[PDB]
RNA sequence: AGAUGAUCAGGUUGAUAGGUCUGAGGUGGAAGUGUGGCGACACAUGGAGCUGACAGAUACUAAUCGAUCGAGGACUUAAC
RNA sequence: CUCAACGAGAGACUCGGUGAAAUUAUAGUACCUGUGAAGAUGCAGGUUACCCGCGACAGGACGGAAAGACCCCGUGGAGC
RNA sequence: AAUGCCGGUAUGAGUAGCGAAAGAGGGGUGAGAAUCCCCUCCACCGAAUGCCUAAGGUUUCCUGAGGAAGGCUCGUCCGC
RNA sequence: UGAGGUGUGGGUAGGGGUGAAAUGCCAAUCGAACCUGGAGAUAGCUGGUUCUCUCCGAAAUAGCUUUAGGGCUAGCCUCAA
RNA sequence: GUGACCGAUAGUGAACCAGUACCGUGAGGGAAAGGUGAAAAGCACCCCGGAAGGGGAGUGAAAGAGAUCCUGAAACCGUG
RNA sequence: UUAAGUUAGAAAGGGCGCACGGUGGAUGCCUUGGCACUAGGAGCCGAUGAAGGACGGGACGAACACCGAUAUGCUUCGGGG
């Protein structure tokens, strides 16, 4: 059937993306944890 | 009631 | 007395056995061809490692090859390979891929 | 009783005609053990319907074989392979135009294969 | 259909016993062998009695 | 006879299976040709043609050559 | 259905190749009548039973799968 | 001895399964062919099982070798 | 042919949203989504609690208790003076 | 610079290309995995095999030391 | 030779013991890394562009580290041969 996870990457950019998360604080605190845990991948 | 419906 | 091991080749021990059980004990001219028309096709790597004693016997000590018998046929258990079978509803089957050694030595009557 | 051979009828039929058609040009063939000895008293059927040369066993023989070219640069089907040499030369034998030799087991499927010839 | 006891090890080799597979008709063939398998055309030299007709 | 084993009929001084021939039964009047009709069609050749496992004949084909297992018979007591 | 009988295909059966899972205290794991935590393969008395498999059925192993959902308790919780 | 955690290995067991739906034969390569290549029949879809073009994947496309592991079998073949 | 299906781009966020109203749905999750912290919450409840030998050896009673499968004090046990 | 601190299931999640692989749309969750020999001196050469893998012959103190490679237990599988 | 008795051996396969192996990484040694601290220092970096990254740069194939189109680097001042 239809399932859950339907991809597009204007979506994933626009919701999940860089400076989505740089645009309020709470993705700068998010951006903050994964960069103080050392991931290689910050954002989508 | 005990009924058997067992998933 | 000469010896063969196959070392690692890919069949299970257990379909090995069905053939080493009746080859074990016989002579050498009455084995290949037990081996040729069995037919179960782990016989032919038996086959190989067979002629490779046989091969051991003639080259390294010259035993005189239509007087040899075979006298040991133990089949041991190599390292499994762990493979996963997807199954309905999420189960995640494990399958073993096993693994065999094929060791037969060949002597005097 | 007639083998099944695994096959539908319809199957059974449409692979019947294409052994007997491909033993009638290549006149050798290697199948299965159970599949040549449903195919050679179909065989001999059909050389028996060559033996009479008439117009209307062609007809009966037409239903049955398979449009394939028999010999090279001579334009011969099959029909008329039945009809100018399989029948001339069988005729004085009476019955037992093929002959089944056994072979050893298939290494795919452990399938016992036999060798299908015209004696 | 669910086992309420793990098998022995006796109780699976007495069920193995009948698992072995038996040695086949083999025969010599009289052209040249050795050896081939009873009612069936030679591997090696391909005749059958005794014409060689591969 | 039968899931497979097994059972039964048989393996070239022989009918075990297939083919071939002749039959039983089934279906119903084959193809081609000719006649009548503008034609669809009908009639004659002709109880025709065809026919899976049902019979009887016939070694034409396959059951080849071969190989394996299989006993030298314990001791007492009564007559021999 | 009375009342079921055939036929076709796929699985099941045989062979060749590959090959899991739930479960599992150990197990050389009969029946009847009793006894027992009051419903026994394992206890007592008796009755039967050469060893090992293959194809089937599902009466038992209070079978397996889910720390019963019913009922009760918790000076537990949640929604109204 | 926690329906403990992790790792390894058994039982079930050479058992279930090997995932809708047509293949057959002759040549070729090769150590090895029911599965690879070629040819000839036969079969299936055909308001699609045809053509292209988004989203998406991102090298999966082509050629030459190779076959360890992955092709629920094999493999000389492949989206390896 | 319509209170129609559907594509793309968007909006409403959990004591909240949305609901032709079922306690339905909000990423296989819903009488209150998921993640991380308080947090090793708490549990009068269940399970578990790892070497040996010797000496002595119980109780399942009374009272009280939002107490009845919990607790406290007496009764019974052990060691020392 | 020091431990009546740990020694590879321990000690940082991470002694090893570790916040990596992998899972999740996302926030986030989060592994497993050290050891030849002093020195590669890493088995020239011969035979079987398509190769892998073996048996000789060599290097080495040890080759049962030969690439998850020091020692190598038990479950498990085998042969007498 | 008969009749009646009494015994051994039988193994398709199996059980126990012993011998020889395979699988596996427990144990024993063993650190290349961690955990607590002590005595001192240092407690900020940035529009003269920070922290952290993407993309690149080696003759040579991918990655770690290093560096930035002056790219596996470039000067000056000392150490060292």
């Amino acid at each position: 059937m239809k399932r859950t996870f339907q991809p597009n990457n204007r979506k994933r950019s626009k919701v999940h993306g860089f400076r989505s998360r740089m645009s309020s604080k709470n993705g700068r605190l998010v951006l903050a944890r994964r960069r103080r845990k050392g991931r290689k991948v910050l954002s989508a | 009631a005990a009924a058997a419906a067992a998933a | 007395q000469a010896k063969a091991v196959a070392r690692t080749v890919r069949i299970a021990p257990r379909k090995a056995r069905l053939v080493m059980d009746l080859i074990r004990g016989k002579q050498v001219g009455e084995a290949v061809s037990i081996l040729n028309l069995t037919p179960r096709a782990a016989s032919p790597i038996i086959e190989k490692v067979l002629k490779s004693a046989i091969a051991n016997a003639e080259h390294n000590y010259e035993m005189d090859a239509n007087n040899l018998v075979i006298s040991q046929a133990f089949v041991d258990e190599g390292p499994t390979l762990k493979r996963f079978r997807p199954r309905a509803m999420g189960r995640a089957s494990q399958i073993n891929k096993r693994t065999s050694h094929i060791t037969i030595v060949v002597s005097e009557k | 009783s007639y083998r099944k051979l695994g096959r539908t009828s319809a199957q059974r039929k449409a692979m019947l005609r294409d052994l007997t058609t491909d033993l009638i040009i290549n006149e050798r063939i290697e199948t299965t053990e159970t599949r040549a000895k449903e195919l050679r008293s179909v065989v001999e059927k059909m050389i028996t319907l060559g033996k009479r040369g008439d117009l209307h066993a062609r007809r009966q023989a037409a239903a049955y074989i398979r449009n394939e070219v028999a010999n090279e640069e001579n334009n011969q089907d099959a029909l008329q392979k039945l009809f100018s040499d399989i029948a001339t030369r069988y005729e004085e034998r009476q019955g037992g135009y093929t002959r089944i030799m056994k072979l050893g087991p298939r290494r795919g499927d452990g399938a016992p294969m036999a060798i299908i010839e015209l004696v | 259909a669910v086992p309420f006891r793990r098998t022995s090890k006796m109780k699976k080799r007495l069920r193995r016993t009948h698992f072995k597979l038996n040695v086949p008709g083999m025969t010599e063939c009289p052209s040249c062998g050795e050896m081939k398998l009873s009612h069936r055309v030679c591997k090696a030299c391909g005749s059958y009695n005794g014409k060689d007709i591969n």
